[PDB]
């Protein structure tokens, strides 16, 4: 069951490519992780602490 | 036979003045030979060979004598199947010691028992001068010498130098990779008509094309998900080897290098050896990483760790021993006939490889490069 | 064109701060980016492209773009041909600056320009993060990280990420070799179809099988003799190549791994070039070696170094910069139309190679290796 | 015509294969070395220093 990140993408994702984005809430992981969904339906894993991650959130957040 | 691999267990406690040795002779202490010369000239004039007793592991190869005529020289020269990497540029050094020996034959020979043995990576040639030497007596010299962990890896060439094929030459070269761990890779020259007899060791880049785990795509085809239990096993040891059987697992692979979600673990397998029940020499395991600090982005501190755990049999059962700094484990499988190599996911991406040795058998397992 | 070799003089008396630039950015000095961010901040916004006057060396290629739409990244990656041996794990760290940029386009685009850049080699991958930036300019972003010198070498690969195919797109690895010396490799991208464009530059083993060379023995056959004076030239530039013909000698090799007596020579002719009267721009030649210091047997510290010297002409006449340190010295030939690159016959022992950088040529020369 | 030594050999040469030996003289040459001459009449550069050498001239010192 349970998907969890392990490494974190250091490469911006076209913000066109984003469909949505959910934050790791489980336990059972050990990192803290933002994964994005591309319009394609793949899921990438991003770090929190990152300037194109936050800018890429808002984005998301601001055309629901 | 001239080549093999074989384990023992090395109790410093038992080793008369093993730890000034090791404290001396085996890390890099005073840059004078003075210290470990003194230490060996009581130890090994009352054993002359104690300092075989302090090899956990043990890897020799059958090398020929290759002649020359001129000079005299009969040489013998090979490649050690060095257990894992040397390191990085970061570290620091390693102090190895060198010995060239062979049979005492029971007629006093014409000259002097001669041996020049050297290590030579591309740039540089490590030479044991005359002033490395820590010891010597009728058919036997000891060199010591200050090596930074980097060269001492595949690459670098051993090479002796002799005036005589001597019955049973051989050169061995002691490698502490830790305080507790010393692994001595041994060439012993055979007939010069004779091809080389390589020891049972094997390098394997698990995860080739790297860039192939950097998605989840490939999990499927490669049978790495959370029905499989992220196994994906591989045989490592060939159809006639020993009665102990070793295997790999590739899927870790994707732990280390996926930026894409991965099946939650408690733990993976790296790799497991059945045959216990038969083996009668304990079973080491060694791992090198990148310890897992935060570092300066300006400049990424490489400094390279290795760690080596053992499995031994007590009253027939076996257990082994552990280690807080060290990111593998070793643990008893489905059975006591079986051990498996175990590390937490999230270990992998600082994993650099794990290296399995036993009785005739020997696998250095990378996860990086393609070779 | 969109490839190519260059040269310049770099003389930080006439830069914006050049002697601050080189010291707190191509230097390893603060482990933090403020410094070179700060002198940064206040050159590069009165001239964007400072950074180019610092170039002693330029060597670029082009390279196709590589796209992967799932993510809109254009990517862009290359192996630059480094003028030299990087080092040996003794070194210390060397601070390159690393610089991605476009045209600026004449409509806004639809985001921002940006660049992910990362160095990677067989153990680690050295990321050009946000933690590494020291200038950012609408379509121009510098970085600034420490990396052992060793790592920076043949085996280090340059990968540049883009959001958009953006026209005049290159990333620049600016290389400082010594405190006077820095060598750019550049990566200029081209249409995807394109094939490959690289400079012309090359890298030559001058002395394959090093072994050849540890007697005289085929002295009489190799044309290094005292008769020829040991020189036993051979071309580099290729045939269509720039009107600078370049040629190297192999006779040094002798007295590099020689243990037969060698003829006395005053100096040895290494390498020469001619077609001086039509060349425009300076010419470097960098030499990489060893101290010639006496090392401990116990620990051999093997240090290496770089030294770069640089002909030029003044009025016409072509003079060289000297230094006591240098193994190599620059001299005209038998006309000013030549230049001919020396050095002693007892320096070849440490001497690992020289390189020739001219317009439109590059020539890393190896007295090591087979490769 | 004069001939030098650039590197010794680390090698020492059977006391049996070494016909003779001189030393470099010359202000012509950069280091003090000895020379053996094989009984091939091959010569080979030895360093001085070396206690090896110091006895192959001891032996055939004595040989005269």
């Amino acid at each position: 069951p349970v998907t969890c990140c392990y490494n974190f993408t250091n490469r911006k994702i076209s913000v066109q490519r984003l469909a949505s984005y959910r934050r790791i809430t489980s336990s059972k992981c050990p990192k803290e992780a933002v994964i994005f969904k591309t319009i394609v339906a793949k899921e990438i894993c991003a770090d929190p602490k990152q300037k194109w991650v936050q800018d890429s959130i808002d984005h998301l957040d601001k055309q629901t | 036979h001239s080549s093999g691999v074989s384990t023992q267990s090395v109790d410093l406690s038992q080793i008369k003045r093993g730890d000034e040795i090791q404290a001396h002779c085996l890390t890099p202490a005073e840059t004078e030979v003075t210290e470990c010369a003194g230490i060996l000239k009581d130890v090994l004039s009352k054993n002359l060979h104690e300092l075989q007793g302090l090899c956990n592991v043990k890897n020799k190869m059958g090398v020929p004598w290759v002649s020359v005529e001129e000079l005299g020289q009969e040489i013998i020269t090979g490649r050690l199947p060095f257990p894992s990497v040397g390191g990085t540029p970061v570290n620091d050094l390693v102090r190895v010691l060198v010995v060239a020996e062979s049979n005492t034959p029971e007629e006093t020979p014409e000259e002097e028992f001669y041996a020049y043995v050297e290590l030579q990576t591309e740039l540089y040639t490590f030479g044991l001068s005359d002033d490395n030497v820590v010891f010597t007596s009728d058919y036997m010299t000891v060199w010591m010498i200050d090596i930074p962990k980097s060269y001492v890896d595949v690459g670098m060439l051993t090479r002796a130098t002799f005036l005589e094929q001597w019955p049973g030459a051989k050169v061995t070269v002691m490698i502490p990779y830790s305080s507790t761990f010393t692994w001595c890779g041994e060439l012993g020259a055979i007939s010069e008509e004779s091809a080389p007899q390589p020891s049972l060791s094997a390098r394997s880049p698990v995860c080739k094309n790297s860039a192939r785990y950097s998605t989840s795509k490939f999990c499927e085809v490669d049978g790495c998900t959370a029905e499989t239990g992220m196994e994906k096993m591989s045989l490592l040891t060939p159809f006639g080897g020993p009665p102990q059987q070793a295997k790999m697992n590739t899927c870790p692979c994707y732990y280390k290098y996926s930026v894409s979600p991965l099946p939650a673990m408690d733990h993976l397998i790296l790799a497991d050896l059945a045959g216990l029940d038969s083996l009668t020499s304990p079973v080491y395991v060694m791992a090198a990483y990148f310890d897992s600090t935060h570092e300066n982005p300006v400049r990424p501190s490489s400094k390279l760790y290795h760690c080596a755990l053992q499995m031994t049999s007590h009253d027939g059962v076996w257990t082994s021993t552990s280690s807080e700094q060290c990111p593998i484990r070793l643990v008893e499988g489905q059975s006591q006939n079986v051990l498996q190599v175990r590390v937490a996911p999230t270990s992998m991406p600082n994993l650099v490889g794990v290296s399995l040795m036993l009785e005739g058998q020997q696998y250095r397992l990378e996860y990086f490069g393609d070779h």
